[PDB]
């Protein structure tokens, strides 16, 4: 849950400051929660995680 | 060429004469530098005149178990680049 | 004689950490008759869902797919301990 | 929480290490090798060189 | 210690229960040395000493991806400039967002 | 089968002695001399690609400002 | 004697290979050899890059002394104490055409700006 | 040293085989070696690829393998018209100053002026004056220097 | 000095710094004219300072000639070309025996000389 | 090491070769052995003479055939004796010869 | 009869390099020399039409050698006043090179394989020269590149001359890549490859700059000139071909082709690889090793002139052809000289009793390279010289260049005949048959022609300058020769080693340009390839 309000809030609020839907938004997004994923893992874990 | 130990003799004794302390009868096929009078300064002088006399390069490893009349002909002979 | 790759570890305590996977077996049965239970009502639950966007969609399947686990890990590293 | 991050064969370690024991190939030996990283120097213009080279006449 | 395998007459027969050694192909195969061939199989298999390092991330994008982010930048400078020699109106690129929908120019317009 | 690992010490005598070896410990240059080598060699290969940016940048600068000064002629004008 | 001479062989290697020993280039003679000469093991004289790199700055400025000058502190009209040579009208037009003439540095000219233009030309084609 | 008779032009030292062709033994008798079960099988297919290739090039009529051949006259003789037509241009003044007006309706430069006669017969050209891209005046300019 | 050098004794160094001096004079000379003299110059400095018995001058004196040795090493050193290092070294050794080959290649089971394809 | 039965039928070391230098008789190379000198070499040399003086009639044809010259040469060249298409020659102040 | 020598040339490789087994050594030794001498007759021929008497003619082979679209060349053979010169003093050099390989190549296993190097090496150089179009001199460009590379490692078991042959590669590869670029310029915006329809009076700075990268390959000038030196590893015969005509010439050939170079930056470039050619050449003990760096120091007066006048293109091509004869002579001479000692070092050169051709001959090309009066390298040298007044930076350091080689040149002499003997005492002997004799006499012919018939049409022209001003390179020159004579001391110990190293232009690329290289490979394949996207 908490993974899926980060991916959630962060798409949200980059669509709003924005104000334009883009794939950025969910590229963003998904980079937040891949780090949130990836907070005290080993060295490939970090980029792996943000980029999927 | 495989060079003769007679020749390669006549040509080491020819160059051992030129240092003016040796006395020229000390001078045999088979004598130790030391007894003909030669320093360490010195085997390193004719082990160079001995390089001009066969046209040859000793390497210096080799150079340094040259101490005698005998192994020096006897490197000399063992060389077949020696002329 | 010919080149080898070089196997990390030692013999014996790679076949213990193998032996770790002779535990009791317990059969699939009992798996499948929860999963064709509570999966026949969640068919039934699925049509009444709300519709979701297709980014949510796939980012849920992906957190499903990380979370879920194989049963040979539970497996091998399961405890009858508090 | 069990993730599959777990049981991933992540590359953190080499799987084969290289071994100690190195050849190295035969080369023929310079006496005296210590590199020259100063331009202008004293060795140069060194007492002993003079005497060596420079001043016996010729 | 050896014999003369090829017949240039035809009568060639394959002498497998002679005492002496058959000069065949396999007479002038190279020895081979053992660790040569350790040598071999350490950099046919060198994907096992990878290790993932941040001097191995550096290595990877400063080259690999800097060149093709170099190569992608000078070849939408030449796109541009060919658009400007050729008078074409500047073209809807995939990554470049235009609002023209100019592609490929008409043939028979003159331009 | 395999090769003699036994070497020929016939011409040690002549040509000296294989005892001495390389220094080299075989390792290839650091990354963080690399970048730098990277990034200033391939710029000098690249030496057109410069000398067209360079060109297009002035005349392209050139075109606007003479499209400015059109613009502020033909405004009073 | 060029033909049959002595020849030392390289021992064999009986010890492990390390990675980069594809840097050596070794045909079975001895004196094997790194494939670029200085890129590793002895240097010729003993010098390193740096020793060359500071000889280098000791020799630029004294070389660069004469270019520097007439590039660029002398002027066409001070450079020589003459004018390019003259040319009758037919003849001059159309040597003036070249960027690499040597009639575009005639300041007595009336079009010596417009030559001197001709001459600091286009860097790379327009079009 | 020297020669080997002392005469530069004496008969050859060497007799026999300098070497061994393909690594084959001569045979003692002189009896000719048996050949191979692909040599005649392979000389006649790829002679016959290579003297096929030979003949099409060359025994072919123009324009059958190289289309270019074709055009050869067909180019000469629009050579020709192309000619007259230049020449007539650079004679009146009055031409020019048309041709100045269409060439700039075309979007091209004075300096293509050349090119336009050059482009009379092409689909570019012919299609734009019937849908109407190229002014109607090109057609009468064509005309007036012998089309 | 090279480890080899520094391996050797006080003796056999000492002895390395002449030899290796007496060569650096040929090369640094334009004809033999030149030698003899600098030969004998090389002879008085080394024997200056033969009869010193205090180890720590001896060490500076030795440390001191083998960086001078090491500076003035020849770009081109002037080897005999017959040796490694030499110009005909190696241009056309000499070919050794026992040499494999193999007569009559082709007729060796002319028919059947292919590469086969094996299953299970 | 008895010498191999082909021997025989291989050639002997030429009067150029180097007694000391040893190569693999055996070896076959098309520009020639180590040292060559063959028997009829001669004879071969003659034809290979009369091939190149052949050859070079056709690429002379050929040439005269496709030399073409343009602008009138200043004085008498020695391509009048055997090409005809050479212009009358010309002169520096531009008489005719 | 203009096809001919080309055809003859093709002809002596073909035969010596596929049917040697038949003709054999003395097979060579005969249809080498002798096709090489119908030839010169030829060239000769081609000489006088072309040149003296104003006739150019144009060969076309065969049309549509590359036909692509509106893309179209053809074969064919256009031989102009700046062909027949260069053709003539090709032939002549490669007749001169063939006679002497006869008796230098004996003691050399494939002398006819050698010979067929040679005579093809002479074809693809006057390809390169009669070229009507960008696309043969390509040809014949790309065709000297591997003659070299086959003739510089023709010691296989040697890993120096192998080394050397890849840098030459290499080295050439680079500049022929800036050189298609121009070529595919000059097609673009002019229509056509031939050199009639290539002149354009403006062209943009690109195609300048990479036509003088492209050039400064072949005709080695500084950051390009590693791979002359190390060119010394082949045999005699080559390293004189490829010094004295073939491999340098052709980029001022190039140069001079076609005016699309930059006054400011050939004048810079030429200057300062005359002065650096001739202070590396003051360091070097090798015979061989000086003479390459007096041929480059010679390079760069030739590109230095271009930046001068007008007439600079003319009094390159002359210095150019002067340079090939006494610099082929300074060769030969010097190889002949290595048979007789076994040597290669010219501390131990000296007095010794031999032919008076050969020192004559020695002499003679030794006192053109230093400037003496009335001679055919000294009137080429002194136009290059006055003409560059203008040009006070280029003047003055084509000045000090002269001192230089002069200084060399002489201390060379006098290290060869003047010193006393320095060799040891062993027999040593190389005996010269009447070949190379009539060898020797071809290159005198050649020298004493050229001082009777000059060089370039204004080579006597008047330079109105003032005397003192006119007749100071010869000061300098007899300056540079008695200092060397005197085998006077001129830099200090650290410049004489910095020059002894060449400058440390392989060095620097050594530690930087390739490992560079193979970090960029092991970044490619060990951590990408067979890295990252190799599975376990
Ligand atoms: C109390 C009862 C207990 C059960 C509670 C629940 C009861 C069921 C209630 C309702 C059931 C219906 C819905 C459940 C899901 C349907 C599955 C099912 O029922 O089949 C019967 C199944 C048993 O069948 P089986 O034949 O005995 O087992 C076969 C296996 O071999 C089993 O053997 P194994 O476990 O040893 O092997 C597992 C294997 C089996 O393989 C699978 O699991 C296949 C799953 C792939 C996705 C499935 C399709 C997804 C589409 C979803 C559609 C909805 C979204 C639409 C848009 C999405 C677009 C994709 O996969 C793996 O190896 C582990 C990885 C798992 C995912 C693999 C994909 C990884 C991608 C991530 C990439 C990131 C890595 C980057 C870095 C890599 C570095 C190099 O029962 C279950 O497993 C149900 C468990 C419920 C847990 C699921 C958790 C999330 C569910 C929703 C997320 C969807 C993703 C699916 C995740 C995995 C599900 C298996
Ligand atoms: C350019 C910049 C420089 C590139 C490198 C810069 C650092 C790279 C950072 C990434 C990284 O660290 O990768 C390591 C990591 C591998 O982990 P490991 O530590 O090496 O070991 C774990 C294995 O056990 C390893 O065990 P293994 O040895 O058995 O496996 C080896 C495997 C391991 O390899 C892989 O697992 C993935 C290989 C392809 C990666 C995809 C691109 C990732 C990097 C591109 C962006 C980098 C910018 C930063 O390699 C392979 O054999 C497969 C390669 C054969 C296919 C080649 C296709 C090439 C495609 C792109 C090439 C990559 C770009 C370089 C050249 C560019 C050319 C245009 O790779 C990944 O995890 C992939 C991350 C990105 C994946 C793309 C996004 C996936 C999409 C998921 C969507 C979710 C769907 C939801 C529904 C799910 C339900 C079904
Ligand atoms: C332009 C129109 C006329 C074309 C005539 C071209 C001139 C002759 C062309 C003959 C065919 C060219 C390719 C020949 C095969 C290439 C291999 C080769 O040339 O030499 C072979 C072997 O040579 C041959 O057997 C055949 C050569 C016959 C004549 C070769 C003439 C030179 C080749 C011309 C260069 C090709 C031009 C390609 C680029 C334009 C190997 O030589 P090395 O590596 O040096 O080793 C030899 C042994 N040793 C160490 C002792 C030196
Ligand atoms: C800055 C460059 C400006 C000038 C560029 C021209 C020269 C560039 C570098 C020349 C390298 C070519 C020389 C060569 O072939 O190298 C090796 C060949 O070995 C190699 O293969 C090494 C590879 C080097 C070639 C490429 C490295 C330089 C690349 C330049 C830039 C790197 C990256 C740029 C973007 C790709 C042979 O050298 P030696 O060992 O000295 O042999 C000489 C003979 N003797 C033994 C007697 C001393
Ligand atoms: C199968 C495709 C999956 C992509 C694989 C890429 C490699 C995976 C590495 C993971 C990295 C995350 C994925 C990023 C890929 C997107 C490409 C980035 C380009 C970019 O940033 O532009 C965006 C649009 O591109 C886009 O986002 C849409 C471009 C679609 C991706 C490229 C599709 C072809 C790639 C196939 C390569 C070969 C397949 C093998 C994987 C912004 O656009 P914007 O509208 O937001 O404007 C901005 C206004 N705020
Ligand atoms: C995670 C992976 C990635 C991480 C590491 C990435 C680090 C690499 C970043 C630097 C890469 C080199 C620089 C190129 C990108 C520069 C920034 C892009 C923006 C841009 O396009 O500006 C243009 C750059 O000039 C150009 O057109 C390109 C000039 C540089 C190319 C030549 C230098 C290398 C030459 C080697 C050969 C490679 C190219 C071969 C064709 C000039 O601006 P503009 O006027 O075009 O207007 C366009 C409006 N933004
Ligand atoms: C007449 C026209 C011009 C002819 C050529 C002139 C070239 C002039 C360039 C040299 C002058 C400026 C040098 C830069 C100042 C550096 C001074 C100290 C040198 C230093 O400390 O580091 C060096 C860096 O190499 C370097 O210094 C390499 C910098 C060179 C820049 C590239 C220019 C091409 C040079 C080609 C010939 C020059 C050879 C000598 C440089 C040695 O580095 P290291 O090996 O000790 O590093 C350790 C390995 N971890
Ligand atoms: C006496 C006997 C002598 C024996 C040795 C001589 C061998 C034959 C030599 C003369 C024959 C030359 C033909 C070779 C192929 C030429 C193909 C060709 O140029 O014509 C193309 C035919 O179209 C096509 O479609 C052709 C299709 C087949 C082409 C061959 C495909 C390669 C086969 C394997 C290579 C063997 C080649 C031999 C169209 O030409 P174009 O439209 O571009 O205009 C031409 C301007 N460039
Ligand atoms: C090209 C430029 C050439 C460079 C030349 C530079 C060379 C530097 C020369 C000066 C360095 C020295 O003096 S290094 C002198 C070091 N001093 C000593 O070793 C004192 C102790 N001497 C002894 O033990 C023996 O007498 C011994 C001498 C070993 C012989 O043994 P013998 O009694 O059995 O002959």
């Amino acid at each position: 849950t908490l993974l899926g309000a980060i991916f959630c809030a962060t798409d949200a609020l980059y669509e709003n400051y924005s104000g334009k839907k883009s794939y950025t938004s969910g590229m963003v997004a998904g980079a937040a929660t891949g780090a949130v994923f990836a907070i005290g893992r080993p060295l490939p874990q970090p980029l792996v995680w943000p980029l999927v | 060429h495989g060079l003769d130990r007679d020749t390669v003799t006549e040509r080491v004794i020819h160059v051992a004469k030129h240092f003016e302390k040796v006395d020229p009868n000390k001078i045999t096929p088979t004598a130790t530098f030391e007894e003909l009078g030669l320093d360490s300064l010195d085997t390193v002088e004719l082990v160079m005149a001995l390089e001009e006399e066969f046209g040859l390069e000793i390497p210096d490893n080799e150079a340094d178990k040259i101490t005698t009349m005998a192994d020096a002909i006897s490197y000399v002979v063992s060389n077949p680049l020696a002329k | 004689d010919e080149p080898k790759h070089q196997i990390p570890g030692n013999a014996l305590d790679n076949w213990a950490f193998l032996r770790t996977y002779a535990k009791p077996l317990p059969d699939m049965i009992h798996y499948y008759y929860y999963v064709y239970l509570f999966g026949f009502f969640f068919v039934y639950k699925v049509a009444d869902f709300p519709e979701y966007s297709p980014r949510v969609l796939v980012m849920a399947a992906l957190i499903g797919s990380l979370f879920y686990v194989r049963r040979d890990w539970v497996h091998r590293e399961f405890k009858d301990s508090p | 929480v069990k993730t599959l991050a777990d049981y991933i064969h992540w590359r953190n370690k080499p799987s084969s290490i290289p071994p100690v024991d190195e050849y190295r190939p035969p080369v023929p030996l310079v006496n005296y090798d210590k590199l020259s990283t100063q331009f202008f120097s004293k060795l140069d213009n060194d007492p002993v060189i003079n005497r060596v080279l420079r001043a016996p006449k010729v | 210690s050896s014999r003369i395998a090829g017949d240039t007459t035809g009568k060639y027969t394959p002498n497998i229960f002679s005492p002496e050694t058959p000069m065949d192909r396999s007479f002038s195969h190279v020895p081979k040395n053992p660790f040569w061939e350790a040598w071999v199989f350490r950099r046919d298999n060198i994907q096992r000493e990878f290790v993932w390092t941040w001097q191995t991330i550096f290595d990877l994008a400063t080259f690999v991806g800097g060149l093709y982010v170099a190569m992608y930048a000078t070849a939408s400078f030449c796109s541009r400039q060919n658009d400007k020699r050729n008078g074409y109106p500047e073209r809807n690129y995939y990554f470049s967002d235009s609002k023209s929908n100019f592609v490929i120019p008409d043939e028979r317009e003159f331009y | 089968n395999y090769a003699s690992l036994k070497a020929d010490t016939s011409m040690d005598h002549v040509f000296g002695d294989s005892t001495n070896k390389l220094n080299y410990d075989f390792q290839l240059m650091s990354s963080k001399e690399a970048f730098f080598w990277n990034y200033t060699l391939y710029p000098i290969v690249g030496f057109p690609i410069f000398l067209y940016l360079y060109q297009f940048n002035k005349l392209e600068n050139f075109e606007a400002e003479i499209a400015a000064a059109k613009a502020a002629k033909a405004a009073s004008e | 004697a060029g033909a049959g001479g002595p020849v030392k062989l390289s021992p064999p290697v009986d010890k492990p290979l390390p990675y980069n020993y594809d840097f050596w280039m070794d045909n079975g003679i001895y004196p094997g050899q790194p494939i670029y000469d200085g890129m590793f093991g002895s240097m010729v004289g003993n010098m390193s890059l740096e020793y060359m790199a500071k000889g280098w700055l000791v020799l630029l400025p004294i070389l660069s002394a004469p270019f520097v000058y007439e590039h660029c502190i002398a002027d066409d009209v001070t450079r020589n104490p003459f004018v390019p040579r003259q040319y009758p009208s037919e003849v001059r037009e159309f040597l003036a055409l070249f960027k690499n003439g040597f009639v575009l540095n005639d300041y007595s000219q009336p079009d010596y700006e417009e030559m001197k233009r001709r001459q600091s030309g286009l860097l790379t084609p327009i079009y | 040293s020297g020669h080997p008779n002392g005469s530069f032009w004496s008969e050859g030292t060497q007799v026999g085989l300098n070497g061994f062709k393909y690594g084959e033994i001569p045979l003692p008798n002189g009896q000719p070696r048996k050949k191979l079960w692909l040599e005649n099988i392979w000389n006649i297919g790829y002679g016959g690829f290579f003297l096929g290739a030979f003949c099409l090039y060359y025994g072919a009529p123009p324009g059958h393998v190289i289309p270019s051949q074709w055009a050869t006259p067909k180019a000469k003789d629009e050579y020709a018209v192309d000619m007259k037509m230049i020449d007539k241009y650079n004679e009146r003044p009055d031409l020019q100053a048309r041709l100045s007006i269409v060439l700039k309706d075309l979007n091209m430069i004075e300096e293509e002026a050349y090119d336009l006669i050059m482009m009379r017969k092409d689909y570019k050209v012919l299609l734009g004056l019937h849908s109407g891209r190229v002014p109607a005046d090109l057609k009468a300019i064509y005309e007036e220097l012998e089309a | 000095a090279s480890e080899a050098v520094l391996r050797l004794p006080h003796k056999l160094r000492v002895m390395r710094m002449y030899r290796t001096g007496l060569k650096e004079i040929v090369n640094w000379s334009y004809g033999r004219h030149e030698f003899y003299p600098r030969a004998n110059a090389l002879r008085m400095e080394f024997e200056a300072n033969k009869e010193l018995s205090d180890r720590e001058q001896i060490r500076k004196l030795v440390l001191h000639g083998e960086d001078l040795l090491a500076r003035f090493r020849h770009w081109e050193p002037t080897i005999r070309s017959e040796f490694v290092g030499g110009t005909v070294y190696g241009v056309w050794p000499q070919h050794c025996k026992d040499v494999k080959f193999v007569p009559n290649p082709a007729y060796i089971d002319e028919f059947k000389q292919g590469d086969t394809v094996l299953l299970y | 090491v008895p010498e191999p039965p082909y021997a025989k039928y291989l050639a002997n070391k030429s009067h150029y070769c180097p007694p000391d230098f040893h190569y693999s008789r055996e070896i076959y190379a098309p520009y020639g052995g180590y040292f060559n000198d063959p028997k009829g070499w001669r004879t071969n040399t003659a034809i290979a003479t009369l091939v190149m003086l052949a050859g070079a009639y056709a690429v002379f044809c050929f040439g005269n055939a496709r030399e073409e010259r343009l602008r009138a040469p200043k004085g008498w060249i020695p391509s009048q004796l055997w090409n005809d298409n050479v212009p009358t020659p010309v002169d520096y102040r531009g008489k005719v010869l | 009869m203009f096809l001919l020598a080309v055809y003859f040339l093709f002809f002596s490789a073909i035969a010596n390099g596929f049917f040697g087994r038949y003709l054999g050594v003395r097979g060579s030794q005969l249809l080498g020399p002798s096709a090489l001498f119908l030839a010169l007759l030829c060239s000769g021929t081609i000489f006088y039409e072309v040149c003296i008497q104003g006739c150019s003619t144009n060969i076309k082979l065969f049309e549509n050698f590359v036909y692509s679209n509106e893309l179209n060349v053809s074969a064919s053979f256009l031989y102009d006043p700046l062909a027949a010169t260069m053709t003539l003093t090709v032939v002549w050099i490669s007749c001169a090179v063939h006679a002497y390989q006869n008796l230098y190549m004996r003691g050399d296993g494939s002398q006819t394989l050698f010979t067929s190097y040679l005579s093809a090496f002479t074809g693809f150089m006057l390809i390169l020269v009669a070229g009507q179009n960008l696309v043969m001199l390509f040809i014949g460009w790309e065709g000297i590149g591997v003659c070299s590379y086959l003739l510089i490692g023709y010691y296989g078991s040697r890993v120096s001359a192998v080394k050397s042959a890849n840098k030459s590669l290499i080295v050439n590869k680079i500049s022929d890549g800036f050189l298609l670029g121009s070529m595919l310029y000059l097609w673009f915006y002019t229509g056509s490859f031939s050199y009639c329809s290539l002149a354009t009076f403006q062209i943009p700075d690109v195609v300048s700059i990479l036509v003088l990268l492209g050039a400064i390959g072949k005709s080695s000038q500084l950051f390009f000139h590693v791979w002359l030196a190390d060119a010394m590893e082949g045999p005699t015969p080559v390293s004189a071909l490829i010094h004295a005509a073939t491999l340098v010439t052709a980029g001022i050939y190039v140069l001079c082709k076609l005016n699309l170079h930059s006054q400011s930056a050939v004048g810079i470039l030429g200057a300062a690889t005359a002065l650096m050619g001739g202070l590396f050449g003051l360091a070097a003990n090798d015979l061989k090793r000086v003479i390459a760096f007096s041929t480059c120091s010679q390079l760069g007066y030739m590109m230095a002139v271009l930046s001068t006048c007008d007439d600079g293109a003319d009094f390159a091509m002359g210095h150019l052809v002067s340079h090939a004869g006494f610099k082929a002579t300074l060769f030969l001479s010097a190889g002949l000289s290595i048979a007789k000692e076994n040597n290669n070092f010219l501390n131990r050169y000296g007095s010794r009793q031999g032919s008076p051709t050969l020192s004559f001959a020695t002499t003679i090309a030794s006192l053109n390279l230093l400037g003496f009066p009335e001679l055919g390298g000294f009137y080429s040298k002194e136009s290059i010289l006055n003409n560059a007044y203008i040009n006070q930076g280029v003047s003055i350091i084509l000045t000090l260049a002269t001192f230089l080689t002069a200084f060399y040149t002489s201390k060379v002499l006098a290290q060869l005949y003047l010193f006393p003997y320095g060799n040891g005492r062993q027999q040593k002997s190389f005996d010269i048959d009447a070949t190379t004799l009539i060898c020797f006499g071809l290159l005198l012919s050649e020298m004493l022609l050229r001082i009777f018939t000059g060089s370039s049409l204004s080579q006597n022209m008047t330079t109105n300058l003032p005397a003192h001003i006119k007749n100071l390179p010869f000061w300098v020159a007899l300056s540079g020769a008695l200092s060397g004579l005197a085998t006077t001391n001129l830099f200090s110990s650290n410049f004489m080693r910095f020059f002894g190293n060449r400058g440390g232009f392989d060095v620097f690329y050594a530690r930087k340009c390739s490992n560079v290289f193979y970090h960029n490979a092991y970044v490619s394949y060990t951590l990408l390839d067979r890295g990252f996207l190799k599975l376990y």
